[PDB]
C-alpha cells in the first residue's frame, strides 16, 4: 500500500500568513494525488486533483504542486475559513489510500488556563459514584497537563478529558478533566487536588478542596 | 444541484450488519464511480473501496473483503454500502463520494471525488439508549466564577446543552463527549460568569437528548 | 492474468479490485516493475531538441537525448 505521509500534524499560523502543508507518498505516484479539506462536523472537500489542479468552486489561494514522492498544498494566505484538516489522498495504486491529516490551526499569544475545580454533588453521590471536575479556561497553546492527586497520592487511570474546538472569537482552547471514583472510596479521603501545568503558567496551578468541608 | 443524499444515523449492536445508502441526483448516476470513506472519532478518512455502478464492478482494501458489500439500484439512482460483523471499531461517519473516470478513462479523466454526501454516523455498540443524569458543578467557594452541569451516562450521541434557555451564551463551553469503559457518554457544560452576579442571577442548564426523549432542566446553586 | 502476491508483472497494471493484471499498450504506456499500478505510465515524448535513443515499450519508457549538443 502507498503510505502518505503528512508532516506536521498540525500547522500553527496566523490570519494573512502563508500555509504551506507536506505530503509524502512511501513511492512515486506521480502526479496522483489530491487533496481534500474537513472542517469539524462536515464532510470533505476537494480542493485539488491530480497534483495541481484546483477544483471548481475553489478560491485561488489554493495551490497544489509537487510529483513523484513530495507534494504541497499552499494557501498563500489564511483566511479564517482556511483552518481546517487537509488530507492527501493518492490514486495510482491499489488500493487507494489517504494521508492521516494536517490540522492548520491559528497562533495567538500564549494564554495560562483558569482553573477551577468542582466537588461530586450530593444527588450523584446519592447514586454510589462521585465525579470530580477540573476545568481549564481559555488557554494557548492547546499543550496542557492535568494530574489529580487524592490527598496527595497522584492518581492514574480513573481520569478522562475532552478539549473544545479553538474558540471561534479569542482562538483558546478548554479542558474539562473527569476524576471518577465510587462512592466509598471518594469518602475515604479528605483533599481532592487538580494540578495543571501550560506554557503560560511560570510554574504548576493546583485548585483543590477538602471533602465535606466542601 | 448535483446531490447525494444518505440515509439517517444507525445504532447496531457487536455482530449485527449495517447497510447505509446514498441517493444520487442531478446527474447520470450511471457514469461516475461511488466511492465510500469512513472516520472514526477524532480520527483520519479511510477509504473503503469503490464502485462502478454502470457494470456492477466493485473493489475493496483488503482489510474490507468479506465485510464489505457495494451494491447499487440504477432505477433509483441510489448506492449501497453493507458492512457485516460489527465491531466498536467500526464506530464512524460512513461518507459517499463521487468521481468521474473508470476502466481506459481512469487514469486520463479523473477530477477527484468531487461531491460527497452528507455522512452517515453508524454507533456500534450493546449500550441501550438512555439519557442523562445532570449533575451541577459548583464550586464551595476571584472576580469571575465558573458554574456547570455534568451531563453523565448516556447513550448514544449527542446531547444539546442550553443555558437559561438560550438567553446565556457567553462565555459558555460545552465540552466534546467521553466514551467511559461502562459504554455510555459522558460530558461537561460551564459557563464563567461575573462573581457578583451570583446572589442575584439564577443559572439553568438545558439538557436534550432526543434518541431518550428527555429534556432535563437543572439549576446550579452556588 | 493473476496477480503475483499481490502484485503485476512489468509491462501490466492491476485492475480496479485487484483481482487481474492487464498488459499497457505498446508505444503508448509502460510498467517497469512488478507493481500495484490502476493503470500504466503514458510514454514520455522526446522534445524537439532531442533524440529518441530507444523506443517506449511496455517495460520501459522512451530513452531521450539531446542532439550533438549535450545537455
Ligand atoms: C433491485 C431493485 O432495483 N429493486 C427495487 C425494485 O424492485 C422496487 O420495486 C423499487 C421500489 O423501491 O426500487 C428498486
Ligand atoms: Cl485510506
Amino acid at each position: 500500500e502507498i503510505v502518505l505521509t503528512q508532516s506536521p500534524a498540525t500547522l500553527s499560523l496566523s490570519p494573512g500568513e502563508r500555509a504551506t502543508l507536506s505530503c509524502r507518498a512511501s513511492q512515486s505516484v506521480s502526479s496522483y494525488l489530491a487533496w481534500y479539506q474537513q472542517k469539524p462536523g462536515q464532510a470533505p472537500r476537494l480542493l485539488i486533483y491530480d497534483a495541481s489542479n484546483r477544483a471548481t468552486g475553489i478560491p485561488a489561494r489554493f495551490s497544489g504542486s509537487g510529483s513523484g514522492t513530495d507534494f504541497t498544498l499552499t494557501i498563500s494566505s489564511l483566511e479564517p475559513e482556511d483552518f481546517a484538516v487537509y488530507y492527501c489522498q493518492q490514486r495510482s495504486n491499489w488500493p487507494l489510500t489517504f494521508g492521516g491529516g494536517t490540522k492548520v490551526e491559528i497562533k495567538r499569544t500564549v494564554a495560562a488556563p483558569s482553573v477551577f475545580i468542582f466537588p461530586p454533588s450530593d444527588e450523584q453521590l446519592k447514586s454510589g459514584t462521585a465525579s470530580v471536575v477540573c476545568l481549564l479556561n481559555n488557554f494557548y497553546p492547546r499543550e496542557a497537563k492535568v494530574q489529580w492527586k487524592v490527598d496527595n497520592a497522584l492518581q492514574s487511570g480513573n481520569s478522562q478529558e475532552s478539549v473544545t474546538e479553538q474558540d471561534s472569537k479569542d482562538s483558546t482552547y478548554s479542558l474539562s478533566s473527569t476524576l471518577t471514583l465510587s462512592k466509598a472510596d471518594y469518602e475515604k479521603h479528605k483533599v481532592y487536588a487538580c494540578e495543571v501545568t501550560h506554557q503560560g503558567l511560570s510554574s504548576p496551578v493546583t485548585k483543590s478542596f477538602n471533602r465535606g468541608e466542601c | 444541484q448535483v446531490q447525494l443524499v444518505q440515509s439517517g444515523a444507525e445504532m447496531k449492536k457487536p455482530g449485527a450488519s449495517v447497510k447505509v445508502s446514498c441517493k444520487t441526483s442531478g446527474y447520470t448516476f450511471t457514469n461516475y464511480k461511488i466511492n465510500w470513506v469512513r472516520q472514526a472519532p477524532g480520527q483520519g478518512l479511510e477509504w473503503m473501496g469503490w464502485m462502478n455502478p454502470d457494470t456492477d464492478s466493485t473493489g475493496y482494501p483488503q482489510k474490507f473483503q468479506g465485510r464489505v458489500t457495494m451494491t447499487r439500484n440504477t432505477s433509483i439512482s441510489t448506492a449501497y454500502m453493507e458492512l457485516s460483523s460489527l465491531r466498536s471499531e467500526d464506530t464512524a461517519v460512513y461518507y459517499c463520494a463521487r468521481s468521474y473516470g473508470s476502466g481506459s478513462y481512469y487514469r486520463d479523466y479523473y477530477y477527484g471525488m468531487d461531491v460527497w454526501g452528507q455522512g452517515t454516523t453508524v454507533t456500534v455498540s450493546s449500550a441501550s439508549t438512555k439519557g442523562p443524569s445532570v449533575f451541577p458543578l459548583a464550586p464551595c467557594s476571584e472576580s469571575t466564577a465558573a458554574l456547570g452541569c455534568l451531563v453523565k451516562d448516556y447513550f448514544p450521541e449527542p446531547v444539546t446543552v442550553s443555558w437559561n434557555s438560550g438567553a446565556l451564551t457567553s462565555g459558555v463551553h460545552t465540552f466534546p463527549a467521553v466514551l467511559q469503559s461502562s459504554g455510555l457518554y459522558s460530558l461537561s457544560s460551564v459557563v464563567t460568569v461575573p462573581s457578583s452576579s451570583l446572589g442575584t442571577k439564577t443559572y439553568t442548564c438545558n439538557v436534550d437528548h432526543k434518541p431518550s426523549n428527555t429534556k432535563v432542566d437543572k439549576r446550579v446553586e452556588s | 492474468s493473476s496477480p503475483s502476491e499481490g502484485l503485476c508483472p512489468p509491462g501490466h497494471h492491476i485492475s480496479e479490485d485487484g483481482r487481474d493484471c492487464i498488459s499497457c499498450k505498446y508505444g503508448q504506456d509502460y510498467s517497469t516493475h512488478w507493481n500495484d499500478l490502476l493503470f500504466c505510465l503514458r510514454c514520455t515524448r522526446c522534445d524537439s531538441g532531442e533524440v529518441e535513443l530507444s523506443p517506449c515499450t511496455t517495460t520501459r519508457n522512451t530513452v531521450c537525448q539531446c542532439e550533438e549538443g549535450t545537455f
